[PDB]
């Protein structure tokens, strides 16, 4: 060929062969991910080269963990990664719709049709589908019940049903706490701490904070009832001078004086803390907890323990904000002019030892604008799975709140959009109508696979559902327990409008760009 | 890919994972065209190399260097490639926090990892367990490594490097003439199994130089004896030497003999010190960055944003 | 931030660098009264400033 | 033994003669055939695989040729001229390759027929000069104040690219960006769309929400969460200096013998940071942006003044923030003046896009810098959108500098080829044949357009070559979407005269270069 | 036509050394087979008649034990499903301390029976439904099977009788001696507060005198020697310092700047006079014993000898913390004399030679303290490690009894009653769940089956007898180890009892592990790494 005469070690796939490559890879991905879709899907186990185990049903995780070296698979994995980074859910469905668009386009390109016409039909169908989506979207006041149904629709796909019923309340309560009226939800204000000791259904929402470390001085209390929290970012350990000072003495007595003096700088900050503590709690009734983003040497730990202060050091840069929003103080980088108004309050602070590590709970805050999800479970992979599930659920509830609209689920919107595309087809000029048909049969992959996963006949279920939607018009989807049509909005099966829109847009775009590929080429050597 | 910047108290020796040689040896590495393709480099050419004795003195310099070892001698972008930097053994935590703040905040690197130069040297030799004797220009280090990680508790640090070595030879003053003594140090300086039979036809012993701490063989022996008694066999039998200092005299067998003497009469000690690829640390870094366990060890950008200097310090205080 | 066109160009050709002043090899700063350190650091830059002002 | 007594080093291979000529010409026309199908509006994408595991899905001639590797020096030269075209005008990077390939192809004829390469070269130079004359003759001016005319000019440049589906959107972006980057100081006009028009690709979202900001955007958050993240009239200060306490350049070694000296020294460090922060607060800013670090004590002092700081920004981002908010970067807060403070920004926001915090300095008035925020399905799609937008912006710039237009659809190629054929009838020497062959070699652009449209080259080219023999038909060309001849005044495909002039010059000069070449040599070390 | 090509799609795009298993045949049955192999590997160690195993790990270290969790840790289990069952067993070891072998046996049995049910035609989903509902029934049932409770954990005869069962499976021959020792140790600890810390039970393994020479010591033992000339003290007034026993030095850098011959002449004398003052202040507080966590200086040691102070050097920081808890002292970061509260006290501190080993003993006379030590004598390090594991089992049982004082009958009695009751529950449940419920019930039979098989008798005769006697109404009946023939007896009247919490958590974790293994349908193994192991686990 052309490239192989100049770079002999070049790999090239031309026109039809290139199409053959790309579509084949897409269909391969679909075959892997088809089983991930829905609550009746199957969990895959993924073993790293080190031997670490992952139990997952998540499309993005599955992609990045499968062992694949294909360029089309790389493209589709990146599209799914963007879907996950922006919406948190929709990756499996993204891959499925991409694969099905490519397959339905191969249906007509094998018949000698040019991919350009299919892509024109794709663009027309995208427009009409986005219109029908905005029309059918359900604008709803996001109440705890609506958000609970949303989070259920996500967690029931990602985890077991009882654990999903737990994570639902956990996630919805978590978001409804860190949420400020008409102010985008900062999910950073939900810490996510995992503990590896108890059952997975013990995963809870602490209306406060859980630090993965505790006090390093033993004489420090392990439980504090009415606590003043001092969130600081001030070094309380020995800091050497920037200018390489060095000490010079002529006598052991002078050496002793210099040893006592070299710590005066940090002794002064410890003294400031101790004076604040004494001035704010003159008795032993209340407690005082210092949480430092920086270090605290053993001398400072002793000095603070002697006065009855619980000092934790080298906390996380995000815990500064989480503590100032949960407890309610001010985070400090200096103790120059500190006042009791710089302190937060916690109605309980205590310590929990788990094997070799320590955790510190800060609870009974007044109205914490930051909370934590304590992911308890008996196994590392259980914890990872629950983390992925709660990420999905948090993104789902956040998106349902941000986008006050919510879309019916169980493939209902896909069925209805397919019918609408099929009714719209004649209005398209030329043979791009065939691309529209392909788009419809691509949209129809969501209910089909759901049936495929619940153990039903794709064709029979899909005809039943489309018939029910044409006779009634009720947005209906798959009942995974009977295989019959069901009204998703009535049974509480909700999807995110943002997710469906992102699916349509990104899937159409990547499928168009793949269909217009006519040469794959590796010639960089 | 993954950029593997090997500082190694040498030059930048930067490149990509998979390359058998670095592509960006900046310190001591066109014109008449149009543009700023020489002036921008002419600025760096006369800039002092920050790392001295295996420790970063001037950070602004180092940052400017890295920036010029990314945009000019690699013509790439760090915002999409993970970086593997290297640090000297027993490197202060503060330097780690500084370089991690530079990479994640300035260069906005998606993920990075800091590896010990001796561990990467051992990697380039193909092994994952053993005790590395790294003696360069300013420092001497014994790093016991088991399962591929430098045990942070048995790192014995003594100081008898090229400088300290050529010192006594100078004794036997002016820059040029002490560099004649150092030229002889650079050339053949065969290690003596026994100085008796070596001077007859004419570091191991502190008294020789004038120190009063320990020999390098004593150092290795005690670094092996501060580890697990089961891995003791592997430490004793996989001692890997590195450093141009230790290469110049080619010391293998004198060490081997006196280490055997110190050790029990059980473990057989074999020292592999013939490589001299002159890029061992770089190749070890490339191997690591090529592996998937490097993705496992990634300090990610999100991790950095969430933890700061704590993520750089890996908690466990 | 510098302009990129000048009309009545008065040109100064210098064969030395305009950088923060560093004491040469045989000169050391040794503080025994911290109150002087600031002023010393300040000269390290003010020296160069004065040269540029003269130009 | 008797070691080889050679004159040249072993491995030194020397070719010579018509084999070298034919080899160079075949390598060139192979480079051409690689991207021949990537020309016009009905082109198809190519997915190239980088050595770094990356992927590049594109239609751009220079992208493709830059991603492939060759060893033949003629192919090297063709890739280099594609790079030249991309750097100079930023469009036509594949038209140039095709034209150069065809010129070399037609010169192969005359070389096989005992003509000397210098004769062919002199003819090529005559033909190039006359092309220049004809282009400058048929060009028309443009009123750059007509935003719609400019949007049509930019559409005629992106119609051949993937963003064509959001063509109008992309057109506005490019136009807006360029109109903001136009800057004049001391009588020097500057459209520097490489340092001051920045493209930030954030995967996710939808492309239709991508926009050009009246300001800049960086990937940054406040240094301390007590700092504001939303400021509606920010006074902004830019710094090249660290707000930390760093060492001196000399050997500033200290010597302590008294007790109070250590504490006094550490408090002196704190006082230095205090004095820097006070020198800054005296200007009463709302936002402070540094290229270097900011110590936590400095953060405390700035926050006390209710100031928001962003710690470690790039010098390029700092320069764009300067141009956008109207500030002047300083390096010594003691030397800070009101003229160096940045007024002009209308809003500073720090918002969460996905799981990242992005700093916008938007709502600026008269910002001489901009950030094009691209949103889309994936890094690959957005890299392609960025390259297409580079094409659009480079075209807008070429227009604003030289407002002359020429017709597209191959109309210009046929008009100039006809003019050259008509002038050739006065030529009586032996160069008339290569000259007319270059005229027939310009025809390849419409040929390629027709081929990529899927139409009949013979019939259409015949009708078009005939149309261009009439009087007022120098604007007639072909559609790359239907395969019919049209008037460009009726279609609207008009390219910048500068683009096509540079195209023709690069093509003809590359042909001259490869024709002069003979006698390849190889082997010798550097 | 001589090669089958990889099918288009995932089969071709898969990497070189990666593996993909899918479906009941390639994945589910292979996982169940692996877990069955695991259960078989550890089955013969279950119970008092369980035999020891000699596992040699990759470092050629030898473990001789019948402790399931130890064997699993020291085995290199590489199959992922078996890895998951081992993860469950280790969670059992962490939560309770005993019952890991129950977890393995029960999980392996549940998975074998799940394979059977899948073969007869049930779906993994229905098997999981039945297993979970049956686990819920087992947890509903177990509280009713509780027969005894501790009723006192400050006693030593009751506590010994209670720990005997946990320390019988391990170290069957000698279980009264060890239970006495562990009861003595556990009750010296366990203050008036309901909190009991297992790290406060220290075990010192010294070699050479048989296990019957083991002893309890209300105090601490350190295989150290004394730094100075004093070796015994009868009214210890211990002063504990985290700092070395040397002059404090600067954190920045220290240089002795001499400018006059007089300063040079006086520096060293000033140093020693300073050291003399420091140690004399310490001695004058009454301290006769000093314990430093850092190094000792020659001059400071000189003056400690002069003023008759016993010096002890503890390299570890945990050893120092535990000594502080023992003696009631406070580790001072300065060499300042201790205040009356910062000082610790001991009825004796002395250097002794237990066997070949020299030891420093901080011994209280009172039958209490914050820390107690068990000095294990023995002719073999491996034997002493096995006895230490038995001690750990007994101590974790004591803690479980501090948490929950309820006890169920052992020797398979609880398992047989559970099997019977869950079978009676499954016989009532209609639908496809009854098969899985009855298999979950029959899985309990694996425990008395393993006990019988290991005792050396016919498991079928034993299980038939147990079913017959439990039908007559006796829920406390289990099998008799003291019988050459299949026999059974009252576990309660014999005193063979297990912990309600032990069984609760073992059933919960085993059921969760089996159900997790079953939920897997596709496995996508990656090519094995040469990576320098997990970074976090070091
Ligand atoms: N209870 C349910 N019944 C029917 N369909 C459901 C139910 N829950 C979720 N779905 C549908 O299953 C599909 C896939 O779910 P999920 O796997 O979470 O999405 P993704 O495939 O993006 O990960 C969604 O389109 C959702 O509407
Ligand atoms: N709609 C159209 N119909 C016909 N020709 C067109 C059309 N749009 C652009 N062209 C022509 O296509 C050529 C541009 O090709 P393009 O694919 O952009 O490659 P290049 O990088 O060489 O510009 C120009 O000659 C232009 O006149
Ligand atoms: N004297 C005994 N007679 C019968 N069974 C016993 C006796 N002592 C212990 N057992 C049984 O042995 C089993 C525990 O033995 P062990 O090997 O330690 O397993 P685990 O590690 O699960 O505790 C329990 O079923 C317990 O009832
Ligand atoms: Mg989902
Ligand atoms: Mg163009
Ligand atoms: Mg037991």
């Amino acid at each position: 060929a052309a490239v192989k005469t100049l770079n002999p070690k070049a790999e090239v796939a031309r026109a039809q062969a290139a199409l053959a490559v790309n579509i084949s890879a897409a269909r391969g991905l679909q075959d892997v991910l088809r089983t991930n879709l829905g609550p009746k899907g199957t969990m895959k186990m993924l073993v790293s080269g080190a031997g670490d185990i992952k139990l997952t049903k998540d499309g993005n995780v599955l992609l990045h963990e499968m062992q694949i070296q294909h360029p089309t698979a790389s493209l589709i994995a990146k599209v799914a990664t963007a879907q996950d980074d922006i919406t948190g859910d929709g990756t499996t469905s993204n891959v499925l719709i991409i694969g099905e668009l490519l397959k339905q386009a191969d249906l007509y390109i094998s018949e000698g049709l040019h991919p350009r016409i299919i892509t024109e039909g794709f663009e027309a169908a995208k427009e009409k589908a986005l219109q029908f989506l905005e029309e059918v979207k359900v604008s709803r006041e996001m109440d705890r019940e609506t958000l609970i149904d949303v989070a259920r629709t996500s967690l029931r796909t990602k985890v077991h049903a009882e654990l999903a019923d737990v994570l639902t309340e956990a996630v919805v309560d978590s978001i409804l706490a860190i949420k400020k009226q008409d102010e985008p939800i900062d999910l950073f204000m939900i810490e996510i701490m995992e503990m590896k000791h108890k059952s997975e259904t013990d995963t809870s929402l602490i209306r406060g904070l859980v630090l993965d470390h505790g006090a390093r001085h033993p004489d420090m209390k392990k439980r504090v009832e009415d606590a003043y929290i001092l969130t600081c970012n001030v070094s309380l350990e020995y800091e050497k001078t920037e200018v390489n000072s060095g000490f010079f003495y002529k006598s052991a007595e002078e050496r002793e004086k210099l040893v006592k003096a070299e710590r005066k700088f940090i002794e002064d900050r410890v003294k400031k803390i101790i004076e604040l503590k004494r001035k704010v709690c003159g008795d032993s009734d209340k407690g005082f907890v210092v949480i430092n983003q920086k270090g605290i040497d053993p001398f400072s730990l002793d000095a603070l323990s002697k006065e009855g202060i619980v000092a934790l050091r080298r906390a996380k840069r995000r815990n500064m904000e989480r503590l100032t929003l949960a407890c309610g103080g001010v985070a400090l980088n200096s103790f120059d002019d500190l006042s009791p108004d710089c302190l937060g309050h916690a109605g309980l602070v205590y310590e929990y030892t788990l094997g070799e590590e320590k955790f510190t709970f800060i609870e009974k805050c007044n109205n914490p604008r930051s909370v934590t999800l304590l992911i308890k479970g008996p196994n590392k992979h259980t914890l990872t799975q629950i983390k992925d599930a709660v990420r999905d659920g948090l993104r789902a509830v956040k998106n349902a709140i941000d986008d006050g609209c919510v879309v019916p689920g169980a493939g209902a919107v896909e069925v209805a959009m397919a019918e609408a595309l099929i009714k719209h087809k004649p209005s398209v000029k030329g043979r791009a109508q065939l691309g529209v048909q392909a788009f419809a049969d691509a949209l129809l992959i969501i209910p089909k696979v759901l049936a495929q996963n619940s153990g039903f006949d794709l064709q029979e279920t899909l005809v039943k559902i489309q018939a029910e939607h044409s006779e009634s018009g009720q947005l209906v989807g798959v009942d995974l327990n009977t295989g019959e049509p069901m009204v998703a909005a009535e049974v509480g099966v909700w999807d995110n409008y943002c997710v469906k829109k992102q699916l349509l847009h990104s899937c159409t775009v990547i499928a168009t760009n793949i269909l217009l590929v006519d040469e794959i080429m590796r010639a960089g050597m | 890919a993954a950029l593997v910047i090997d500082n190694g108290s040498g030059m930048c020796k930067a490149g990509f994972a998979g390359d058998d040689a670095p592509r960006a040896v900046f310190p001591s590495i066109k014109d008449s065209y149009v543009g700023d393709e020489a002036q921008s480099k002419r600025g760096i050419l006369t800039l002092k190399y920050p790392i001295e004795h295996g420790i970063v003195t001037n950070w602004d310099d180092m940052e400017k260097i890295w920036h010029h070892t990314f945009y000019n001698e690699l013509r790439v972008a760090p915002e999409e490639h993970p970086v593997l930097l290297t640090e000297a053994p027993l490197n202060p935590k503060a330097n780690r926090e500084k370089m991690t703040q530079i990479m994640f905040e300035t260069f906005n690197t998606p993920a990075m990892y800091v590896a010990i130069q001796a561990v990467l040297s051992l990697y380039a030799s193909g092994r994952t367990t053993g005790i590395v004797m790294d003696s360069g220009d300013g420092v001497t280090h014994t790093v016991p490594i088991y399962e591929g990680y430098a045990l942070p508790h048995a790192i014995l640090r003594l100081d008898l490097a090229g400088r300290d070595l050529t010192d006594y030879l100078m004794k036997i003053t002016t820059t040029a003439e002490r560099e004649i003594v150092r030229d002889i140090k650079e050339k053949l300086c065969y290690v003596a199994l026994d100085f008796e039979q070596e001077m007859a036809t004419a570091l191991f012993q502190p008294s020789f130089l004038g120190m009063e701490s320990c020999g390098i063989h004593e150092t290795t022996f005690n670094s092996i004896m501060k580890c697990d008694v089961d891995i003791r066999k592997d430490l004793y039998a996989n001692t890997v030497l590195s450093g141009g200092t230790t290469m110049y005299p080619g010391i293998a067998d004198r060490m081997q003999k006196e280490i055997t003497a110190l050790a029990p009469s059980t473990m057989k000690i074999k020292i592999i010190a013939p490589p001299e690829r002159k890029y061992s640390v770089w190749i070890g870094g490339s191997i690591l960055a090529s592996l998937s366990t490097f993705q496992q060890m990634w300090i990610s950008k999100q991790e950095y944003d969430e933890s700061g200097p704590s993520i750089v310090h890996r908690k466990c205080f | 931030g510098m302009p990129k066109r000048i009309v009545n160009a008065k040109i100064a050709c210098l064969d030395f660098s305009l950088q923060k002043t560093k004491m040469k090899l045989g000169v050391q700063v040794v503080i025994t009264d911290p109150e002087k350190l600031d002023q010393i650091r300040q000269r390290e830059s003010d020296i160069t400033k004065e040269r540029i002002q003269k130009i | 033994g008797h070691r080889p007594v050679l004159v040249l080093s072993q491995n030194t291979k020397r070719e010579s003669g018509r084999k070298v000529q034919s080899g160079n010409i075949n390598a060139a026309k192979t480079i051409a055939d690689i991207i021949r199908t990537c020309l016009g509006p009905k082109s198809m994408m190519k997915m190239l695989l980088d050595p770094m595991g990356g992927i590049v899905m594109t239609n751009d001639g220079n992208a493709i040729l830059r991603e492939i590797q060759v060893q033949h020096p003629a192919a090297k030269s063709m890739i280099e001229i594609s790079r030249t075209q991309d750097e100079e005008v930023g469009d036509g990077t594949t038209s140039v390759i095709i034209l150069a390939g065809e010129m070399l192809s037609v010169a192969e004829h005359f070389l096989e027929q005992q003509m000397h390469p210098t004769v062919v070269i002199s003819a090529y130079r005559k033909a190039l000069d006359d092309m220049i004359s004809t282009l400058k003759k048929i060009s028309i001016p443009v009123d750059i104040s007509d935003s719609d005319m400019m949007l049509n000019i930019i559409n005629s440049s992106i119609t051949t690219k993937a963003i064509s589906r959001w063509s109008s959107l992309a057109c506005n972006i490019a136009l807006d960006a360029v109109k903001m980057v136009q800057f004049e100081e001391n009588g020097r006009k500057e459209i520097d769309i490489k340092k001051y028009a920045r493209v930030e690709k954030i995967p996710g979202g939808i492309i239709e929400d991508s926009c050009v900001l009246r300001g800049v955007m960086i990937n940054k958050d406040v240094t301390h969460p007590r700092m504001r993240r939303y400021i509606k009239n920010p006074r902004i200060v830019l710094l090249d200096s660290s707000l930390e306490y760093k060492k001196g350049e000399s050997q500033t070694d200290i010597e302590i013998t008294r007790e109070e000296d250590f504490t006094r020294i550490l408090q002196m460090e704190e006082e230095y940071i205090q004095q820097l922060c006070e020198d800054i607060i005296q200007l009463k800013p709302d936002v402070v942006i540094t290229e270097k670090g900011i110590s936590d004590l400095a953060q405390h002092y700035l926050m006390r003044a209710n100031i928001t700081a962003i710690r470690r920004v790039r010098k390029t981002d700092n320069n764009r923030i300067a141009r956008a908010c109207g500030a002047r970067i300083v390096s010594r807060p003691e030397e800070l003046r009101e003229d160096d403070v940045g007024t002009g920004a209308g809003l500073l926001e720090i918002k969460k896009i996905g799981d990242e915090y992005f700093t916008f300095i938007t709502d600026c008035k008269d910002p001489k810098a901009c950030t094009i925020l691209l949103r889309g399905a994936s890094k690959e799609i957005l890299s392609e959108v960025e390259r297409n937008l580079q094409d659009a912006m480079q075209v807008c710039r070429n227009v604003l500098l030289d407002p002359q237009l020429v017709p597209g659809g191959g109309a210009s190629e046929m008009a100039v080829a006809h003019a050259l054929t008509e002038k050739s009838k006065a030529m009586t020497g032996v160069e008339q044949w290569p000259y007319r062959a270059v005229a027939q070699a310009l025809e390849v652009i419409p040929r390629t357009l027709i081929q990529n449209c899927g139409a009949s080259t013979i019939r259409l080219l015949t009708s078009l070559r005939a149309k261009h023999t009439q009087e007022n038909c120098e604007t007639w060309g072909v559609n790359g979407e239907t395969g019919t001849l049209v008037d460009m005044k009726e279609l609207g495909i008009w390219e910048p005269l500068a683009v096509k002039l540079q195209t023709y010059k690069t093509a003809v000069e590359t042909a001259v270069l490869l024709l002069r070449i003979d006698d390849i040599v190889s082997g010798h070390k550097k | 036509a001589l090669h089958v090509p990889k099918a288009p799609g995932f089969a071709q795009m898969l990497k070189e050394g990666a593996k993909h298993f899918s479906g009941l045949e390639e994945a589910v049955y292979r996982n169940i087979q692996a877990c069955k192999e695991l259960a078989q590997t550890t089955r013969t160690a279950y119970g008092p008649n369980g035999m020891n195993k000699m596992v040699i790990n990759h470092l050629e270290k030898l473990f001789v034990t019948n402790d399931a969790a130890t064997i699993l840790r020291e085995l290199e289990v590489q199959h992922p499903a078996a890895k998951m069952i081992v993860m469950a067993s280790h969670m059992q070891e962490q939560e309770v301390g005993d019952g890991t072998n129950f977890v393995l046996v029960f999980a392996g049995a549940l998975l074998e029976l799940a394979e059977e049910l899948l073969r007869i035609g049930l779906s993994v989903s229905e098997v999981i439904e039945g297993y979970e509902i049956a686990c819920r029934k087992a947890h509903e049932i177990l509280p009713n099977l509780v027969c005894c409770s501790a009723k006192n954990l400050r006693d030593i005869d009751e506590v010994s009788s209670l720990l005997r069962t946990s320390i019988m499976s391990k170290q069957y021959g000698n279980e009264v001696f060890l239970a006495k020792l562990i009861a003595q140790a556990c009750v010296s600890i366990f203050p008036d507060s309901g909190h009991f810390n297992v790290d406060n039970i220290r075990v010192c393994k010294i070699l050479g005198s048989g296990i019957s020479s083991s002893s309890v010591l209300h105090g601490m033992v350190f295989k150290k020697e004394t730094e100075g000339d004093v070796t015994s003290v009868k009214d210890a007034k211990i002063a504990v310092y985290s700092c070395p026993f040397d002059g404090m030095i600067t954190e920045t850098k220290g240089t002795v700047l001499i400018k006059t011959a007089e300063e040079l002449m006086n520096f060293s004398k000033g140093e020693e006079n300073l050291m003399d003052a420091q140690v004399k202040a310490i001695a004058d507080t009454g301290a006769n014993v000093v314990v430093t966590g850092g190094k000792v200086a020659d001059m400071a040691l000189h003056y400690a000898n002069k003023y008759n102070i016993m010096l002890v050097r503890l390299n570890s920081k945990w050893d120092l913390r535990r000594l502080c808890k023992t003696v009631g002292a406070t580790a001072l970061p300065r060499l300042t004399p201790p205040v009356l509260e910062e000082m610790g006290h001991c009825d004796s501190v002395y250097l002794s030679e237990v066997g070949d080993t020299q030891v420093v003993v901080f011994k209280h006379e009172k039958e209490d303290g914050a820390i107690s030590t068990i000095v294990l004598r023995g002719s073999t390090d491996n034997l002493m490690d096995d006895i230490e594991r038995a001690v750990d089992d007994g101590v974790n049982t004591f803690k479980v009894l501090t948490r929950d004082k309820r006890l169920v009958p052992g020797g398979g009695a609880t398992e047989i009653e559970l099997a019977k009751q869950i079978t009676s529950y499954g016989e009532t449940c209609p639908g496809l769940e009854q098969y899985a419920i009855k298999k979950f019930a029959e899985a309990f039979e694996a425990i008395p089956r393993a006990l019988a098989e290991n005792s050396g008798v016919k498991a079928n005769e034993v299980i038939s007898k147990l079913y017959a006697v439990h039908q007559e109404g006796n829920k406390n009946v289990g099998l008799d180890i003291e019988a050459e023939v299949p026999a059974v007896k009252d576990m309660l009247e014999a005193g063979i009892l297990d912990t309600y919490l032990g069984k609760y958590w073992a059933i919960k974790l085993a059921t969760n592990a089996a159900v997790t293994v079953l939920r897997v349908d596709q496995i996508i193994m990656a090519k094995p790494a040469g990576g320098p192991k997990p970074p976090s686990g070091k």
